C-alpha cells in the first residue's frame, strides 16, 4: 500500500 | 537511556499537566504511547525530525512540540477522560534502519 | 559563487518481473560516487579512495549490513508491488497522424511505454531506404512522442502507409497517404 | 533488464535547497515539496493507488546535509564543476493553428541543479498556466528538467524559453515559432 | 500494519517451557519485535526480525521463530524463570515503514513453583 523509502547512513563524523 | 519524570504525577481536573521526556542517546525520532491496561500501547504523537510532529491514533486532547532534538514534551489538555492512564516515551534512530524503539520508564497520571 | 552537492541514489533493478532483483545504494559528492552498497556484493564497497574509510566504518557495524541486505526484498520488491499497478501495467496507445512537411512525416504522439515500432510502406512494400527517425523522445509526463520522416518525392496514385506497433494495441495501427 | 526504480535525492549548499523523488523508467513518480512537507504525485491519479510518508523524505535530506558538510571538508572544499544545460524546445503533439497545444522546454545534461527559467511570448515574459517539473536524475548523474507552456498556436506568435545557469556564458534562448 | 496476541494470561511452572504466541496482519517482509515489561516500568526489547534468518535469539535466553507461512512470531524459552513474570508485548514494524511500532494488546505471564 505505502511506498517504502530507503534511508542513507549518516557518515561517521 | 530515556528519562521521564516525574514518575507519578497526580493532578487536579481541568489542569494541563505536561510530561517531560529527555534523551541522551542522540536519537532522531521520538514517540509517546499510552498504555491502557489490557490493551496494547496506543500511539499519541511522534516526531521524526526536529520541529515536525504528527498525530498518532489517540491524539485528541494532547499536543507536543519538538524544539530540541533531545526533548519531546507531552501536554495533556483536559481534552478527554482519557487522562487517568500510564504514559510511555520512546526514541530510535535512522542510519541504515529504522532502529528498534527504546523506552523510558513512563509516568502514571491520576485525577 | 562556489557550489557543493551531496547526492544519493537508491536503485532497484528488476529482471524477469521480480525474479532477479538487484539493489544499489550510491553516494555522490559533486559527480563523484565514493561508496555504494551492492545487494549483489553484500557489504559496503568503496568506489574511490575518498570513500574507503567510510566503507570500513560501515561494515564494522554488523547490524547495518544485515538490514541493508534485505532491501532487495523490503524495499525493492515491495515498492514494485505497490506501484506496478499504474507504472508497469501502464499503456496509453499512440496518437498517429501523417503529413508532409513543407517530404513525408509520420507523427506518433503521447504513448506509453517507450518500446515502439514504426515502419514505412510504399504500395504495400516496406520502405527501408529513406527512413529518418528522430528516435524515442521523452515528453516528461509519462508520455512519449516520436517522428519518422520518409525520404520520398513521389508520383500520383501511390499509397504510403505508416505502420505503428505498440504493446497497447494488438493489431497494428495503420495510417494512409495517397499522393 | 526490464524495470528500474530509483530514489534520487540531494542537498546543495550554500543554497540550502533539497529534493527527494522517485524515478520509474525515466518518468517521475513523485517528489516531496520540502517547504509544504507534501508528497506530490507526478500525476494526481497516483494518489489512489499508493501513499508516501512525506516526513520520511525530510529526515533523509537532513542526513544528506550532515553528509554534505563532512564530505566537503574531506576534500579540501573543492567546488562542483558546472556543466551547462543543453536546451530543446518542442510541442507535445503536431501543431494546428487553432488547436490548443503545449510547449515543452526540455533542459538536459547539466549540474549543479539550479536554473532560472523563463518563457517569452513575442519577447514578453509569460506566467499564464505554466507548469514545471522538478529536477530529474540521469545515468551519468547530470540533471534534467522540463517546462510547459499551454498556448494557442497563432501565425502572429513567437515563443522562447530562457534558460539561465552558472555554466552558460550568457543566458540561452531556444526559439520555437510556427 | 496490525498485530494480535491471542493468549491474555498464561500461567506456567518454574522450569517449564514457554511460548507466548503472536500473529501478524498479512505483510510481506514486516519488521517484528518482542518486548517485555515488569509492572510500573518500561519495555525492554527482547528481540527483533527484519529479514533473512528464520529464528533469532534474545536476552535472558529467549528465542523467536518467523513462520512466514504461519503468520506467527512466537516467543520461546526452554526453561522459564521466576524472574520472567511480566507482561509481554508483540509488535510489528508498521506499514511501509517507520519508526512507529504497532503493539499487540499483550499477553501477561505469571509463574509458580
Amino acid at each position: 500500500q505505502h511506498i517504502r523509502c530507503n534511508i542513507p547512513k549518516r557518515i561517521s563524523a | 537511556g530515556i528519562t521521564q519524570s516525574p514518575k507519578y504525577l497526580f493532578r487536579k481536573e481541568g489542569q494541563n499537566v505536561t510530561l517531560s521526556c529527555e534523551q541522551n542517546l542522540n536519537h532522531d525520532a521520538m514517540y509517546w504511547y499510552r498504555q491502557d491496561p489490557g490493551q496494547g500501547l496506543r500511539l499519541i504523537y511522534y516526531s521524526q525530525i526536529v520541529n515536525d510532529f504528527q498525530k498518532g491514533d489517540i491524539a485528541e486532547g494532547y499536543s507536543v512540540s519538538r524544539e530540541k532534538k533531545e526533548s519531546f514534551p507531552l501536554t495533556v489538555t483536559s481534552a478527554q477522560k482519557n487522562p487517568t492512564a500510564f504514559y510511555l516515551c520512546a526514541s530510535s534512530l535512522r542510519d541504515g534502519y529504522t532502529g528498534e524503539l527504546f523506552f523510558g520508564e513512563g509516568s502514571r497520571l491520576t485525577v | 559563487r562556489p557550489r557543493f552537492l551531496e547526492l544519493l541514489k537508491s536503485e532497484c533493478h528488476f529482471f524477469n518481473g521480480t525474479e532477479r532483483v538487484r539493489f544499489l545504494e550510491r553516494y555522490f559528492h559533486n559527480q563523484e560516487e565514493f561508496v555504494r552498497f551492492d545487494s549483489d556484493v553484500g557489504e559496503y564497497r568503496a568506489v574511490t579512495e575518498l570513500g574507503r574509510p567510510v566503507a570500513e566504518s560501515w561494515n564494522s557495524q554488523k547490524d547495518l549490513l544485515e538490514q541493508k541486505r534485505g532491501q532487495v526484498d523490503n524495499y525493492c520488491r515491495h515498492n514494485y508491488g505497490v506501484v506496478e499497478s499504474f507504472t508497469v501495467q501502464r499503456r496509453v496507445h499512440p496518437q498517429v497522424t501523417v503529413y508532409p512537411a513543407k517530404l513525408l512525416v509520420c507523427s506518433v504522439s503521447g504513448f506509453y511505454p517507450g518500446s515502439i515500432e514504426v515502419r514505412w510502406f510504399r504500395n504495400g512494400q516496406e520502405e527501408k531506404t529513406g527512413v529518418v527517425s528522430t528516435g524515442l523522445i521523452h515528453n516528461g509526463d509519462w508520455t512519449f512522442q516520436t517522428l519518422v520522416m520518409l525520404e520520398t518525392v513521389p508520383r500520383s496514385g501511390e499509397v504510403y502507409t505508416c505502420q505503428v506497433e505498440h504493446p497497447s494495441v494488438t493489431s497494428p495501427l495503420t495510417v494512409e497517404w495517397r499522393a | 533488464e526490464e524495470h528500474v526504480i530509483i530514489q534520487a535525492e540531494f542537498y546543495l549548499n550554500p543554497d540550502q535547497s533539497g529534493e527527494f523523488m522517485f524515478d520509474f523508467d525515466g518518468d517521475e513518480i513523485f517528489h516531496v515539496d520540502m517547504a509544504k512537507k507534501e508528497t506530490v504525485w507526478r500525476l494526481e491519479e497516483f494518489g489512489r493507488f499508493a501513499s508516501f510518508e512525506a516526513q520520511g523524505a525530510l529526515a533523509n535530506i537532513a542526513v544528506d546535509k550532515a553528509n554534505l558538510e563532512i564530505m566537503t571538508k574531506r576534500s579540501n572544499y573543492t567546488p562542483i564543476t558546472n556543466v551547462p544545460p543543453e536546451v530543446t524546445v518542442l510541442t507535445n503533439s503536431p501543431v494546428e493553428l487553432r488547436e490548443p497545444n503545449v510547449l515543452i522546454c526540455f533542459i538536459d545534461k547539466f549540474t549543479p541543479p539550479v536554473v532560472n527559467v523563463t518563457w517569452l511570448r513575442n519577447g514578453k515574459p509569460v506566467t499564464t498556466g505554466v507548469s514545471e517539473t522538478v529536477f530529474l536524475p540521469r545515468e551519468d548523474h547530470l540533471f534534467r528538467k522540463f517546462h510547459y507552456l499551454p498556448f494557442l498556436p497563432s501565425t502572429e506568435d513567437v515563443y522562447d524559453c530562457r534558460v539561465e545557469h552558472w555554466g552558460l556564458d550568457e543566458p540561452l534562448l531556444k526559439h520555437w515559432e510556427f | 500494519q496490525s498485530v494480535t496476541q491471542p493468549d491474555i494470561h498464561i500461567t506456567v511452572s518454574e522450569g517449564a517451557s514457554l511460548e507466548l504466541r503472536c500473529n501478524y496482519s498479512y505483510g510481506a517482509t514486516p519488521y517484528l519485535f518482542w518486548y517485555v515489561q515488569s509492572p510500573g516500568q518500561g519495555l525492554q526489547l527482547l528481540l527483533k526480525y527484519f529479514s533473512g534468518d528464520t529464528l533469532v535469539q534474545g536476552i535472558k535466553g529467549f528465542e523467536a521463530e518467523f513462520k512466514r507461512s504461519q503468520s506467527s512470531f512466537n516467543l520461546r524459552k526452554p526453561s522459564v524463570h521466576w524472574s520472567d513474570a511480566a507482561e509481554y508485548f508483540c509488535a510489528v514494524g508498521a506499514s511501509g515503514n517507520t519508526g512507529k511500532l504497532i503493539f499487540g494488546q499483550g499477553t501477561t505471564l505469571q509463574v509458580k513453583p
